[PDB]
């Protein structure tokens, strides 16, 4: 009902590994972020050509050893957010200390 | 051309607009944005089908409405509530702009939907810019209460004890 | 002949004129000036001041942290979520 | 009952502190301390220098001044970081810059105003043929010292271009009161 | 106020001659700017410039009838006088 | 206002001391609040000093 509720800013939208793997084997997402200290939680960026456009999902899982050949098997890029910036910021900090 | 009071057009009585009519300056305003807010909106859902910008069209046009009858008198207590309650609701309109966005105009990309500061917001802006450049003050008895900073030196030792015991303090020594 | 390289005359006139520029009668003027804005300044306000120095850590902002931080931190019971707080 | 000829024009209590006895109001910088007008004026007659400094900062603050708001809350931590948290010596030297960038400001806007005045005998030749062709000097300090609204300024110029009428002056306009929205600001 | 309208008249006489070009003498108190042969637009700078010199806001609503140096130095030592209030 | 902006200012921290007599002639009934003592309360209060 994206017709009728009001636009109210844009939060994440808590999927289940069967929805990801869904839109994943349909080709809809195009990179995943693995986060959670137990590494068990996805932040999954869809492309512009899933129904619905770019939204961040967020999915949550069972250990299962198969995710890496659907995500790589199909499209899916994996990432993690601390690039060689937030490194360097990281060591300016510990230098700073 | 032609509202608040009379109107003369290159000929006598020049400066009209400036006279003091009764009225706050920014009532025609505010009546036309109600108008053409309530319009867009009306508009905008028939065309497309989302229905927040009728509820979010008609639902704001009609307070503005009402803060610019509330402003025909800008000499009263209705008159400083309306002026009020008309920069309320543009500033609303703004931060919903600015932060949420439009449903309506949401895409397919992240960097398309982008809430952005377009045509609407822009006049939201410039109409609270115009309350504030013009006229606000009045109501101005309404802020949060007295500090017991504000009355240590205060020269009223009951004023500084009744600020001592609303604040929770009270059996605190005044030694004044 | 030059032994004018290396001017360490000239990176210490930089300190001379910093402080050439201080102790004169414009910048005790200034100063006047400051002490004249900081006294319309503290009769203006003399809220907020009590609201930063009293009343925003002490109760407001810490006894929200204490209890939140005690809620997270003390297991699900009722002895340690409400009688003992 | 009782009209006194003229309306009734209700005085509410001001809202902003009026201006202090060493401004301008022209946008240029004020003196450093004394505002140079008080050596062609007697001694022990100048004690309002002094008596501007008290009811400016101390006994005459309008009320509404005092509102204690969200808003002057988190401004009293600008002020706060401003005076005692920023030390005098940098606010020294921003200070010497801000009087410079003001004066260069001032120069600005003066020669602005003579254009203006130029623009205005334009506007007085165009509307009454060729007779009008001076400007007012009255204007000329209106817009110097910043007391014509956009919209006065927009109506004389319309005066101007069609029907002449230079020594025809909008009305000044009213100080802006300070904008209050009960708890927000 | 008690301004002293001597030194009024020779600061105004002063700022007059050396905005023009004139010297002090040429600027005398019953002398029209018009003898002067300042302009419009020359009068309304000489009029910035005693604005500047003094200080002090010039009366607007009479501004238009400032034609000899003893009117502007009568209206600069009214404004002077009514400055301190 | 001297004092006060000097006291504002920090200045009169490092500057010279003075003698200041004050005259508040002999009219008050009894000790109803000396006015002498009440301006330099009020201008140590207000000076926070
Ligand atoms: C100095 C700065 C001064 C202000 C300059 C801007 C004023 C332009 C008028 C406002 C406007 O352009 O705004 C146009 C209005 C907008 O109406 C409002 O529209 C809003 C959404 O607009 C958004 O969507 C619109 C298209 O749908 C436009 O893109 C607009 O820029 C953008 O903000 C609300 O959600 C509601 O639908 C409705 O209240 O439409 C209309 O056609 C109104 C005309 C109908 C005739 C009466
Ligand atoms: C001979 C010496 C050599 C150097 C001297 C001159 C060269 C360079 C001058 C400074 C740099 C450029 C300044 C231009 C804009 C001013 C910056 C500013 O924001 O404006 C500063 C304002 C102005 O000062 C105060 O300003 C008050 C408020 O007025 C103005 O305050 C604001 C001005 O920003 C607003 O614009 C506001 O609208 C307007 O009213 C008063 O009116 C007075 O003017 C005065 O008390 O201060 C404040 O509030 C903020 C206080 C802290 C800000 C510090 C900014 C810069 C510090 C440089 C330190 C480096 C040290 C090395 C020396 C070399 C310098 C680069
Ligand atoms: C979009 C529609 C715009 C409608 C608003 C202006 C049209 C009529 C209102 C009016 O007469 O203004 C009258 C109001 C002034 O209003 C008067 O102001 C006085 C000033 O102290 C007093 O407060 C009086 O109480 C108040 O009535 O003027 C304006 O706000 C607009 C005048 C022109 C400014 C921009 C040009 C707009 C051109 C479009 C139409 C002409
Ligand atoms: C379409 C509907 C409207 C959409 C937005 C259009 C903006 C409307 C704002 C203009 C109204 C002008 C007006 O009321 O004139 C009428 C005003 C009324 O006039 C003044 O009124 C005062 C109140 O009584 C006093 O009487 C003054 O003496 C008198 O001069 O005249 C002026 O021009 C004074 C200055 C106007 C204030 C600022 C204009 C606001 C827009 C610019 C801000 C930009 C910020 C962007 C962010
Ligand atoms: C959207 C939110 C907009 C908030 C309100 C904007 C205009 C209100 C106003 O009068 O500004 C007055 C403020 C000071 O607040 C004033 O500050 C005063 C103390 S002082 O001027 O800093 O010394 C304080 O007494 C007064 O209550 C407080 O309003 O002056 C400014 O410098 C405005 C800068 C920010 C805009």
């Amino acid at each position: 009902s994206v017709k009728t509720a009001w636009r109210t800013q844009e939060v994440l939208r808590e999927l289940s590994y069967t929805q990801l793997w869904a839109l994943v084997g349909e080709g809809h997402v195009a990179r995943v972020r693995f986060y959670g200290p137990e590494k068990n939680k996805v932040m999954a960026t869809t492309r512009a050509s899933a129904p619905g456009g770019e939204r961040l999902c967020k999915v949550v899982l069972p250990p299962d050893p198969e995710l890496l050949d659907h995500l790589v098997s199909n499209g899916v890029v994996v990432d993690t957010g601390v690039t060689e910036d937030d490194r360097l910021r990281a060591s300016l900090l510990v230098q700073m200390l | 051309g032609g509202g608040g009071g009379g109107g003369w057009w290159r000929e006598d009585d020049p400066y009209w607009p400036l006279r003091d009519w009764g009225d706050h300056p920014m009532r025609w305003w505010t009546l036309a944005f109600a108008a053409i807010m309530a319009a867009g909106g009306l508009a905008t859902s028939v065309a497309t089908g989302y229905v927040e910008p009728v509820q979010a069209g008609l639902g704001a046009g009609s307070l503005l409405a009402l803060a610019g009858a509330a402003m025909s008198d800008a000499r009263c207590v209705p008159g400083a509530l309306g002026v009020k309650l008309a920069w309320a609701v543009c500033a609303l309109i703004v931060l919903k702009e600015v932060s949420v966005g439009w449903q309506h105009k949401r895409k397919r990309r992240l960097a398309a939907s982008a809430p952005r500061l377009e045509l609407t917001g822009l006049a939201a802006a410039a109409l609270c810019a115009g309350y504030m450049l013009t006229d606000m003050s009045g109501l101005g008895e309404v802020a949060l209460p007295p500090n017991p900073g504000a009355v240590f030196k205060s020269p009223d030792v009951a004023y500084r004890a009744s600020v001592w015991q609303k604040w929770g303090y009270g059996q605190v020594q005044m030694r004044v | 002949r030059a032994l004018l390289l290396l001017p360490f005359s000239a990176v210490g006139g930089a300190v001379a004129a910093w402080q050439g520029l201080f102790n004169s009668q414009r910048y005790e003027n200034f100063l006047m000036s400051e002490g004249e804005r900081i006294w319309a300044w503290r009769n203006r306000s003399e809220n907020e001041r009590w609201f930063w120095e009293v009343f925003a850590w002490d109760r407001l902002i810490f006894p929200i942290l204490v209890i939140v931080a005690w809620e997270y931190l003390v297991p699900n019971h009722l002895v340690w979520a409400v009688l003992a707080p | 009952f009782i009209s006194p000829m003229t309306p009734y024009v209700p005085e509410e209590e001001p809202t902003r502190t009026p201006p202090s006895i060493k401004d301008t109001g022209t946008l240029r910088p004020a003196s450093e301390w004394y505002p140079q007008w008080m050596q062609y004026r007697r001694r022990e007659d100048n004690y309002v220098f002094w008596q501007d400094k008290f009811m400016r900062c101390s006994t005459d603050i309008p009320w509404a001044e005092k509102r204690w708001t969200l808003f002057s809350t988190v401004w009293y931590l600008v002020q706060q970081l401003r005076f005692v948290g920023t030390p005098p010596a940098l606010r020294y030297v921003a200070f010497l810059g801000w009087r410079a960038l003001m004066f260069q400001v001032y120069a600005a806007h003066k020669a602005l105003v003579l254009w203006q005045c130029k623009l205005d005998a334009g506007l007085a030749r165009i509307g009454s043929g060729g007779a009008t062709a001076t400007f007012s000097k009255t204007m000329a300090l209106r817009r110097l010292h910043w007391r014509n609204s956009p919209l006065a300024e927009a109506l004389y110029a319309l005066n101007l271009y069609k029907t002449g009428r230079v020594h025809l002056l909008p009305p000044v306009a009213k100080p802006i009161p300070r904008p209050t929205f009960f708890w927000l600001f | 106020a008690a301004v002293d309208k001597a030194k009024v008249l020779e600061d105004v006489r002063s700022i007059i001659s050396t905005q023009l070009g004139t010297e002090l003498e040429k600027v005398a108190p019953e002398a029209k700017f018009v003898d002067l042969g300042a302009d419009s637009l020359d009068t309304v700078e000489i009029m910035m410039a005693l604005e500047e010199k003094f200080e002090i806001a010039l009366e607007e609503e009479g501004a238009e009838k400032i034609a000899t140096v003893q009117d502007a130095a009568d209206m600069i030592a009214a404004q002077i006088a009514a400055k301190g209030n | 206002g001297s004092l006060v902006c000097q006291i504002y200012s920090g200045l009169f921290n490092k500057q010279i001391s003075k003698n200041i007599l004050l005259v508040n002639p002999k009219t008050t009934s009894n000790n109803l609040v000396d006015y002498n003592v009440l301006l330099i309360q009020a201008l140590a209060g207000e000076t926070e000093m």
